[PDB]
RNA sequence: AGCUUUGCGCAGUGGCAGUAUCGUAGCCAAUGAGGUUUAUCCGAGGCGCGAUUUGCUAAUUGAAAACUUCCCAAUAGCCGUGACGACUAGUCGGCAUUGGCAAUUUUUGACAGUCUCGAGACUGG
């Protein structure tokens, strides 16, 4: 029984893995979070 | 279902009735003659009951006639060949 | 019907052929508790 | 291995048309698929010893965006005198259910 | 409850039995058997005799996938009674 | 492989619900029981 | 810089799914739907009609369940016998097929079980 769910184990670690790449990337990466802090707190004088 | 899918589903237990007392009703004292062989079957009609033809011919689909009279000759064949000698018979011939 | 399990054909439980025996009488269970004054419940627990 | 699949194959799609009428569409099908998109190669399969026609024909589109709407639009459209039913060509030959063997214990 | 009696036979078969595993004609009785059997030797059920019987009737077989899923069942009836409790057992590793 | 052939219910009211279900395989053999098992002896254990 | 709220979108775990989820082009609806509780109070959708894609796999009937078969003929150890051949009526080698090959020296089983520290003992009542 540990084989089919082990398979079944590996393709769910694929599909949170999948989650975690979908996330991975679209994730602000270091200075999109700056750029857009700056845009909400440069206002438009 | 529609009104004449209705009217054919409740027309099936007189398709059974019809093809259950087969034997008494399509015989040629009840319908004098005008012997209709069946198709491909060697059931012969007296009378158009269409009903009875409907369940016949589905009963005797895809040359049923012709593979009962197949099998019960190629079994007999069978049952001859294994009684060859004990008869005294040379060979069979499935004639053609 | 087939011959159902009778203590002279039980002998069949344990050739080759692979046999399940399905209990569900346990399988839809209560306890019924009470307490004195007011009124008295009945708990549906979990059944095999 | 029949030496004859490999006429169609440039990579491209192939729909499976079936339940054609036997009496016709030798070339009727290729005529009815030709307005989309061009020339293209649409066979029938007519066994031999016969010349009788075993139903179902390959015709193979250049495209996948060309395939859904062709598929799509002529989908049990008359052709010839039988609604032609329309699905994905299977190609199950010695390389694929070799890797489909392959993959069942895995 | 029987064991099979080293110097005996008759326990094997109160082992079986309990497992249910058991014109001047010539003159004569013609032991007629009617049999019908595949190519394999295998006795035939009736539905399927009829099968091999229109087949040869009509002149035209199964197709491949029917065919396919007919062969991948006859070896799995000789896959399944040629024969998990002990892995239920080792994973039992808890 | 798995699959079992033949199947016994204890209780008498599940063969015919049995037949129904387990028309998908046609190849196993439903019957009931004249001896019934004491599987809630498997309840008063304190594990199960 | 970190925390965090609300709304929306994406994916994931789980749960639910015919008193559930929706469509509504027909009408009505915050210019108030719908209100028996608390009514000088509550505040959101309501009534009807109409519904609830796709891929994979299994199983059944059926002749056939849709991806480019059956049948006939022949070929693929020894003891005897027949010829051919070789060597002196006898012997030997190869070839061929017109009977046989479970009764002590072989190929149709004196084997099987037990016990003791590679070696022996016991039983087959």
């Amino acid at each position: 029984p540990t084989k089919v769910e082990a398979h079944v184990r590996a393709q769910m670690a694929k599909r949170q893995k999948a989650h975690e790449e979908a996330n991975a990337a679209r994730k602000l990466t270091a200075e999109q979070r700056k750029v857009k802090k700056i845009k909400k707190l440069k206002e438009d004088i | 279902l529609t009104n004449a899918q209705r009217s054919g589903l409740n027309q099936i237990p007189n398709r059974r009735f019809t093809l259950w007392w087969s034997p008494t009703i399509n015989r040629a004292n009840v319908y004098v003659g005008f012997q209709v062989q069946l198709d491909l079957t060697g059931i012969f009609m007296h009378g158009k009951i269409p009903t009875l033809k409907i369940s016949l011919i589905q009963i005797f689909r895809a040359h049923l006639w012709q593979k009962i009279h197949e099998s019960i000759v190629m079994d007999l064949c069978q049952v001859f060949d294994q009684e060859l000698d004990a008869l005294e018979i040379e060979t069979v011939q499935k004639e053609t | 019907t087939e011959p159902y399990l009778s203590s002279q054909n039980y002998g069949e439980l344990f050739s080759n052929q692979i046999i399940w025996f399905v209990d569900d009488t346990n399988v839809y269970r209560v306890t019924i508790h009470k307490t004195f004054e007011g009124n008295l419940t009945t708990k549906p627990i979990n059944g095999a | 291995e029949d030496p004859s699949l490999l006429e169609w194959d440039a990579d491209d799609f192939r729909i499976f048309c079936g339940d054609l009428g036997n009496e016709v569409n030798d070339d009727i099908l290729a005529r009815a698929f030709s307005r989309f998109p061009s020339f293209l190669k649409a066979k029938v399969i007519r066994d031999k010893r016969t010349g009788k026609t075993k139903g179902y024909g390959f015709v193979s589109f250049k495209d996948p965006s060309d395939y859904v709407r062709a598929m799509r639009e002529m989908n049990g459209k008359y052709v010839g005198s039988r609604p032609i039913k329309l699905r994905k060509s299977m190609w199950k030959d010695r390389n694929l259910d070799v890797v489909r063997k392959k993959q069942k214990e895995k | 409850e029987e064991p099979i009696v080293n110097r005996g036979l008759a326990a094997a078969l109160l082992l079986c039995q309990n497992k249910g595993l058991l014109k001047e004609k010539d003159g004569y009785k013609p032991d007629v058997k009617i049999e019908y059997v595949d190519e394999t030797g295998r006795k035939l059920t009736p539905k399927e005799a009829f099968r091999q019987l229109s087949h040869r009737f009509h002149g035209k077989g199964s197709g491949k996938m029917k065919t396919e899923r007919r062969m991948k069942k006859l070896d799995e009836e000789a896959l399944l009674k040629k024969m998990l409790g002990t892995v239920a057992l080792l994973q039992e590793q808890k | 492989e798995e699959q079992p052939k033949q199947i016994i219910v204890t209780r008498k009211g599940m063969l015919d619900p049995l037949e129904v279900h387990l028309l998908d395989f046609p190849n196993i053999v439903i019957k009931g029981s004249e001896l019934q098992l004491p599987f809630q002896a498997c309840l008063k254990v304190e594990k199960f």
